[PDB]
């Protein structure tokens, strides 16, 4: 009868303990900017760390003493962790022979296999055997990638749903037959129509379309101005168009002059059009009212509202130095 | 390899049921027996494959109110799943993300007719990996002739 | 007119094969082996 | 009996829409660089180690 | 060196390995590794017109 | 039967462009005489650096032997071996070269690596 | 009739449409000889003109791959027919064709001491097969674009057809706009030859 959070789209992260407990042990130390001479990678399980034949004689390579890094690592590791849970510990060694080590949430290959009760080589890829192996939800995938972020500062980035096709893929990879996608339906629901699931489905994916929109729209807003500016496709450009404007630089650069955003510095009329009328004059797209070329010539990897943004002459309007 | 994998598999928990209407045997029968073959790969080769360990239960399987044996920490509960549309961007991926020959997402993208907005992404993605192959033997060429398929293969 | 699709372009020196770049080299790679009739 | 090629009524002298396939493998003149590619100083792509690490 | 019956049989097979010319033959020669010196099969170094053609 | 030194003659240059159903394939450029033990040799040699998961070797032994001891007599343009895919593995041009690289040398006169389709013959030749 | 006298050769339509000389398009009527017109017959592909037959037939697009093409032979699609006949008609023509060349070689390495031209290799089609063309569709191999022709024993060139998509060939050829010309030169002495 329950269901616990009925909302559009709002699960995510995982809850706050996780998060929290996550951010304080797996974390970075800040890069020292010295030349790294070994960049090392672990799989060490949570409570112990052994001076033995991996870490102890790769850190006898270079005359260090592996008790320490064993020390510290169980030390950090032993409490807060579940047993049988495999770590990856990166360790860089920098030329000075001093050291950081990382610790990370177990490979993706791991929860695959645990969230499908799959022990080792009971899987493998397709082709190779013929038959699939266990199937799997997209509910499921979800909270395997959940679990593996860029950055635990800032658990949100990469944005989910685009991450979760990394280990729908990799999953794949392995031989995992899935619901959704892999097979024409998805799962079926007890108490509804066809009619009532997929009419649920057109709405419920248009909301998350908004969400998401609104999500890479802040997310862009973030990062440095460069990528606010001027990249117009080279798409809708008449192949010997393009080649012809690498053999010479003054119809590229006026491309991208005629087809800007009209903003306060680049809106003039006099040099725009001549522009226009040097581009018609090799024949590049001479079809074109100057107002669609601001459409069809924009940065199509830059998303939905910044986009129609800067197709509005007010909005873009505003912005002018000042002094 | 064997490092890195699970040495222990734990179970499923069902923590609540997502339906209230508890289904007949003849419903769990005729639910399962369509998940026991599925299509692999998109394109003239299409085959029909059978689909090892498929669960007693379709409804109770991965869609609500199961847990899964992933937890972590030591306090760490099996994480709840919650429901469909909870979870962001889950219709769209089920359009967007399964198997795409190239060929195949180019004649959508020609054809102006894309089943998902995503799927532009997922092309150029596509080329990257392509032409990224080229480059990389580029760049493996460049210091020494690399010569393909010229050793005997296997034993 | 047929001058079009058809062409008379006599090239007169052969375009050899660059063995001043170490990847252009390997890339231009024509695999063959020369045979004298019997 | 002599035979002869038949006049162009319609369309053009070498076929379009009809147009066999070249019979070569199709490496696109830019995706793997040898020759035929005429390109401006200013744009020398793929330094991406080298000099087009530190760009302009 | 190993002779190849022209220029396009030559091949670089180190990263040590450099083209090199020997009076108008073009030879591979390899600092390590000398068994990776290739020839490119032509005339003597010292020829005369009767001796060879 | 007992046919005379000069019958099913190769040296002409035929009109007919193979066809090759085949991925990839290899092409008679010249005219010769073939032994099949040659051929074997050519087999074998191609089905080494073949990866068999992917692939099967189509070999084209129907044409006429000719008495010398028993032979093919070949004019230019014959289709002799087929690259032949068992699924969705894509070769270039300079894998399917590299491949039957192996087997060319057995054969005593000259052939061409030819892709999928009709042999176009104005490129090839 | 008699088994003795046999018609050389008998009238057909066609409704797949078969690759080689012989063989037609989907549509047309002609003659071949007895051999390929039973074995097209039995086969299917090609069937005995009775009239209703002559005003429409049902031929088959190899896509769907059953007859289920139907074209009714009128005024416009007839003269379609010719012209398309006429077109692969010279294209057949030419490329079974192999036309012989002899001529004077003085010296060592198996030169012709006058090379051959477009416009002999124009003539000699005229003369052998009758095949009257525009001799600047001709082009030579790369090799023998610098010298002209001019060597001993097998030379092939180019023949260029221009018109065809309208005739909508395609499949039904090697290629769509060209030939492959099959020269070959014999040295004769002064004797057998010219020039
Ligand atoms: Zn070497």
């Amino acid at each position: 009868p329950k269901t616990v959070c009925v909302e559009p789209g709002s699960n995510r992260l995982p809850e706050a303990l996780v998060v929290e407990k996550a951010r304080d042990i797996f974390g970075r130390p800040e890069f020292p900017g010295k030349r790294v001479l070994h960049n090392w990678r672990f799989f060490i399980k949570a409570g112990k760390a052994a001076t033995g034949p991996p870490v102890g004689q790769e850190f006898s390579k270079l005359g260090l003493k592996a008790m320490d890094f064993a020390k510290v690592f169980n030390d950090r590791t032993k409490p807060h962790f579940k047993e049988d849970v495999e770590l990856i510990v990166r360790i860089q060694v920098y030329f000075d022979k001093s050291y950081l080590f990382t610790i990370e949430p177990p490979p993706t290959a791991w929860f695959i296999l645990r969230a499908l009760r799959k022990k080792r080589r009971e899987t493998g890829p397709v082709p190779l055997r013929g038959h699939y192996c266990a199937l799997m939800t997209l509910e499921m995938a979800y909270e395997i990638a959940k679990m593996k972020p860029l950055c635990w500062g800032r658990p949100e980035y990469p944005l989910l749903e685009t991450r979760v096709r990394r280990v729908v893929g990799q999953a794949r990879r392995m031989g995992v037959c899935f619901i959704g996608v892999d097979t024409p339906y998805s799962s079926p629901v007890k108490d509804m129509t066809e009619q009532q699931y997929t009419e649920e489905c057109e709405r419920y994916r248009r909301i998350h379309m908004e969400q998401y929109t609104t999500l890479r729209q802040r997310e862009l807003e973030e990062a440095p101005l460069i990528e606010r500016l001027h990249r117009p496709n080279m798409s809708p450009l008449t192949d010997e168009q393009i080649e012809e404007g690498l053999r010479d630089p003054c119809l590229l650069d006026t491309l991208w002059r005629a087809s800007h955003p009209l903003s306060p510095y680049h809106r003039d009329l006099r040099e725009r059009e001549l522009a226009r009328r040097y581009l018609n004059a090799r024949g590049w797209v001479k079809d074109m009212t100057p107002e669609e070329m601001r459409i069809v010539f924009m940065n199509y990897r830059l998303p939905e509202g910044e986009k129609r943004k800067q197709m509005d002459e007010a909005a873009m309007s505003g912005e002018v130095y000042w002094t | 390899k064997r490092t890195g994998k699970p040495a222990d598999t734990p179970d499923y928990k069902q923590v609540y049921l997502p339906y209230d209407a508890a289904p007949t045997e003849r419903e769990l029968e005729r639910e399962r027996r369509r998940f026991k073959q599925a299509y692999h790969g998109r394109m003239e080769h299409r085959k029909l494959v059978e689909v090892k360990e498929v669960p007693l239960n379709v409804y109770t399987y991965g869609k609500e109110g199961m847990s899964l044996p992933i937890a972590i920490f030591k306090d760490q509960k099996d994480p709840v799943i919650g429901p469909e549309w909870t979870y962001p961007g889950i219709y769209e991926n089920k359009i967007a993300a399964q198997h795409w020959y190239t060929e195949e997402l180019f004649d959508k993208e020609s054809k102006e007719a894309f089943e998902s907005p995503w799927q532009q992404q997922i092309l150029d993605n596509q080329v990257k990996r392509r032409m990224a192959k080229v480059m990389f033997r580029m760049r493996q060429v460049n210091m020494k002739a690399v010569d393909l398929f010229q050793k005997e293969r296997g034993s | 007119d047929p001058s079009a699709f058809v062409s008379d372009t006599v090239k007169l020196r052969d375009d050899k094969r660059p063995y001043w770049s170490r990847r252009r080299w390997a890339l231009t790679d024509k695999f063959l082996v020369p045979k004298s009739p019997k | 009996r002599y035979y002869a090629l038949p006049h162009l009524r319609t369309g053009p002298p070498m076929p379009t829409t009809l147009e066999q396939p070249s019979g070569e493998f199709p490496w696109g003149k830019f995706s793997t660089m040898v020759g035929g590619t005429r390109i401006h100083p200013l744009y020398r792509p793929d330094g991406f180690f080298k000099d087009n690490m530190y760009p302009a | 060196p190993q002779m190849v019956m022209s220029r396009d049989e030559l091949k670089l097979r180190c990263e040590y390995c450099r083209f090199e010319w020997i009076h108008d033959t073009l030879c591979v020669r390899c600092p390590a590794q000398p068994s990776h010196d290739q020839r490119e099969m032509w005339l003597h170094s010292t020829w005369m017109w009767g001796k060879q053609q | 039967i007992r046919q005379f030194r000069r019958y099913g003659d190769p040296r002409y240059i035929n009109n007919e462009a193979a066809l090759i159903r085949g991925q990839w394939g290899l092409i008679t450029a010249d005219f010769g005489m073939v032994t099949q033990s040659q051929m074997e040799n050519a087999r074998l040699a191609i089905l080494r650096r073949l990866p068999r998961g992917s692939f099967t070797l189509t070999m084209h032994t129907d044409y006429e032997e000719f008495p010398v001891h028993f032979a093919f007599k070949f004019t230019t343009g014959v289709p002799l071996f087929e690259i032949m895919p068992i699924s969705a593995r894509r070769l270039n041009q300079a894998e399917a070269e590299g491949i039957f690289l192996a087997g060319r040398p057995f054969i005593p006169l000259q052939t061409v690596v030819v892709p999928q389709g009709r042999v176009d013959e104005y490129h090839v030749f | 009739m008699a088994p003795e006298l046999q018609l050389e050769y008998m009238p057909v339509l066609f409704t797949r449409t078969i690759l080689g000389p012989q063989g037609g398009f989907a549509g047309e009527e002609r003659l071949v000889k007895l051999e390929v017109a039973r074995k097209y017959m039995e086969a299917g592909h090609a069937v005995t003109p009775t009239e209703e037959l002559r005003r429409g037939l049902w031929c088959y697009n190899p896509d769907t791959d059953k007859y289920d093409c139907f074209i009714e032979r009128n005024e416009e699609f007839l003269d379609f027919a010719a012209r398309k006949r006429q077109w692969l008609d010279v294209y057949w023509r030419v490329n079974t064709g192999y036309l012989l060349f002899g001529r004077q070689s003085w010296g060592q390495g198996f030169l012709i001491n006058c090379p051959l031209r477009k416009r002999d290799v124009a003539q000699k089609l005229w003369e052998q097969y009758k095949v009257r063309i525009d001799p600047r569709l001709i082009e030579f191999r790369e090799k023998d674009r610098r010298t002209g022709i001019q060597e001993l024993g097998h030379n092939w060139c180019w023949l260029y057809l221009p018109g065809a998509e309208e005739l909508g060939i395609n499949r039904e050829v090697y290629d769509n706009k060209r030939v492959k010309v099959r020269i070959h030169v014999r040295k004769m002495n002064s004797m057998f030859a010219l020039y």
